[PDB]
């Protein structure tokens, strides 16, 4: 009894074992995105741009390998993939609990990472390379000035400096990418907590039963 | 990879005899402006900057403005001290300063491969719970008489009649310990299996908020005049620990700063020019990795003498190579297809095996 | 606009001599290079996740 | 002696279950060309044509 009890036991202490080592081993293999490239090799997770715009103009018209297949995808993806506003889109992605990544201008999203309840951020570098600019009446006067004013601007660093002051200064979250710095990366107390629970638990007990049995010894 | 000499330029002439990114912008301007021309390389092998002295331009700046060449096609960064003698085409290519680090290697043993699984929390309320037993132990069982007790309490904590009391708790600790070791052993094996090893951390800020890792510039260069001029908060201390730092954390060429992040294991950190940089990454042996995003908004363009008949026109070519994504097909081409190092093919890679010594050297001490 | 061919909001304001400069978000494209003209890029961006 | 001991070999058997569970798991991981589009989707196995 005592030993098919004891090879009972072995077994069980076997299976948790085994078994508690295929969640952490796969706890372990879950890769968050980081690139396009990542958003074409799997499925699991959805994603769309602007319904009209330059950036779902690009990826139709793009004869880029990744981006080729991405177009591919969303063209036919059901339900629809595109939103109507960015709003829609931003929305889409805080209510779908990371099933949905929508792509847009790094600009306005840098922007909206800067925003409560700070559950946005952007992934990777950009697809493309663009650029504002100061627009003037061909052949005006303003023209060369503007020009080199915007250069010389920009080499005081005085442009890299207002972006840092409506983008990340004027936060506000600050905060919200302090906590998202990514940090931790292991196990866990929580789950061996509760072990240590029943154990002081099972400590008192025993506790108890000693008084309780005195008592019951002076008893007799 | 801008321009290059091929393979077998000896056996070559004219355009042929070279080969590159900017050989095909070259090439892709010509087609879209309608016009032959003839490639030919910079004599002083300069970019193009301004004597203060002589007060002369030299590189390809200087060959524009004294009328030796009629067009500019090369990774000139468009700066206002040019744009001033010449004029540049709308950017071909946008770029900034980087930071360059070792391969994310990986590789350690102490002892603390051990208490890693188990979190040292974790480990110190095991060892709290262990005195937390044989102290109520102790108390199931005249100074001496306790500490001899306290000492055999402790030998049945160092682990392995019907007093139910007692009883319960050795069972109850025996199911605790059973879990602990499971836990440990379940979670080990996850880290044997996918055996992820990250690095430190892409920020700028993060080489100014440590000192453990030393880091420089080129000792001339925009590089190192950008940190010298910046007012930039994080820029700011990044300069003055450059400035005085000690022995010199600024190297003589690229291929130095490239050798001594190659060679510190991880304890030198280089700043260059994302292009050069990127390209890089994509060589032999494949130990070295751009991190964090670009530290300032540069851009070479085409550039053209003032007032010239091709300005228009090649401004226009270089915006609509851009839009047909022929830019990026470009830089595709040279940086990583015709590359030979590989990121996210190694983690394609799944493969890998084998047991040191390392983590179980630390339970032998 | 296709149909029109009509210019809209500020390169349109540019081009019918509404305004004298514009200072916004504008892209630089080659369709618009060819009416008005573009300043050096004073913030380079693109498309993210 | 007896405890440090024990607790030596404890984290010894420990190691080897753990590693040996991920020589098999590794094993599994493991997968064979089925198709052309495995040919692209790898390196480290070479290919060419006449
Ligand atoms: O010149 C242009 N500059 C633009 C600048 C921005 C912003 F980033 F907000 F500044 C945006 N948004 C990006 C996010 O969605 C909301 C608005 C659109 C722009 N569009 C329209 P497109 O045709 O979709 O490119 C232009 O034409
Ligand atoms: O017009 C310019 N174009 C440049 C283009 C490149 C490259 F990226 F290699 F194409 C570089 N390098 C970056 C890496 O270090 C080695 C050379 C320097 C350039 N410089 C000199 P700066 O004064 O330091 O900017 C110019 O002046």
């Amino acid at each position: 009894v005592g030993g098919v009890w004891w090879f009972f036991t072995l077994i069980i202490i076997s299976s948790y074992t085994a078994n508690l080592a295929a969640f952490l081993t796969v706890e372990r293999m879950v890769s968050p995105i980081e690139s396009a490239e990542d958003l074409s090799k799997q499925t699991e997770i959805a994603y769309g741009t602007l319904d009209s715009g330059s950036t779902k103009e690009f990826f139709r018209r793009s004869k880029i390998a990744v981006f080729d297949k991405m177009w591919t995808y969303m063209r036919s993806a059901e339900p629809s993939v595109f939103v109507r506003t960015t709003a829609e889109g931003v929305a889409r992605v805080r209510k779908s609990k990371g099933k949905y990544a929508y792509l847009l201008e790094s600009t306005m999203n840098e922007y909206i990472e800067q925003r409560k309840p700070c559950d946005t951020m952007k992934v990777g570098g950009n697809l493309d390379s663009k650029g504002y600019g100061i627009a003037t009446p061909k052949g005006s006067s303003l023209g060369t000035p503007v020009n080199l004013a915007v250069l010389k601007l920009s080499e005081q660093g005085l442009l890299d400096k207002l972006k840092n002051k409506w983008w990340y200064d004027k936060g506000e979250c600050g905060a919200k990418d302090s906590g998202s710095k990514e940090k931790t990366s292991a196990l866990s107390l929580s789950n061996v907590a509760g072990v240590f629970y029943i154990l002081v638990g099972g400590l008192g007990l025993a506790m108890l039963v000693a008084l309780i049995e005195f008592c019951y010894k002076s008893r007799a | 990879p801008y321009v290059m000499m091929k393979k077998n330029h000896e056996m070559l002439e004219g355009n042929e005899r070279y080969e590159g990114y900017c050989v095909d912008l070259a090439a892709e301007i010509a087609k879209h402006c309608g016009f032959k021309y003839k490639l030919t390389i910079v004599g002083d092998g300069k970019y193009g900057a301004r004597d203060a002295d002589t007060k002369i331009w030299n590189g390809m700046v200087g060959e524009l403005v004294y009328g030796k060449a009629d067009i500019a096609i090369a990774p000139l960064t468009i700066t206002l001290v040019r744009e001033e003698v010449i004029d540049f085409s709308k950017p071909f290519m946008s770029l900034g300063i980087s930071i360059m680090i070792k391969k994310p290697q990986k590789s350690k043993p102490g002892v603390f491969s051990f208490l890693d699984p188990l979190a040292y929390e974790i480990w110190m309320c095991i060892v709290f719970a262990y005195i937390g037993v044989s102290v109520v132990l102790f108390l199931v069982s005249t100074n001496e008489f306790g500490i001899f007790n306290s000492l055999w309490f402790s030998l049945g904590a160092f682990m392995q009649p019907r007093s139910l009391s007692g009883r319960i708790v050795g069972g109850v600790w025996w199911f605790f310990t059973l879990i602990i070791i499971s836990s440990y052993t379940a979670n080990l094996a996850a880290f044997l299996t996918v055996e992820r090893m990250v690095s430190p951390i892409e920020s700028a800020e993060d080489l100014s908020k440590q000192t453990e890792i030393a880091y420089g510039t080129l000792d001339s260069g925009s590089t190192k005049e950008f940190f010298r001029r910046s007012k930039i908060a994080v820029f700011d201390k990044m300069w003055t620990y450059m400035r005085s730092a000690e022995p010199s954390v600024f190297v003589r060429t690229t291929a130095e700063g490239v050798a001594r992040v190659r060679k510190s294991k991880g304890k030198y950190a280089y700043l260059l020019e994302s292009t050069m940089n990127e390209y890089i990454e994509q060589r032999k042996p494949c130990d070295t990795m751009k991190v964090g995003g670009n530290l300032d908004s540069k851009g070479y363009g085409i550039a053209t003498p003032k007032g010239s008949s091709l300005g228009t026109p090649v401004n226009l070519a270089v915006l609509k190579l851009s839009e047909q994504g022929l830019l990026d097909k470009l830089k595709n081409k040279w940086w990583y297809d015709k590359g030979e190092c590989g990121a996210k093919d190694s983690g394609s890679k799944e493969k890998t095996s084998a047991l040191s010594l390392s983590n179980v050297a630390g339970v032998f001490y």
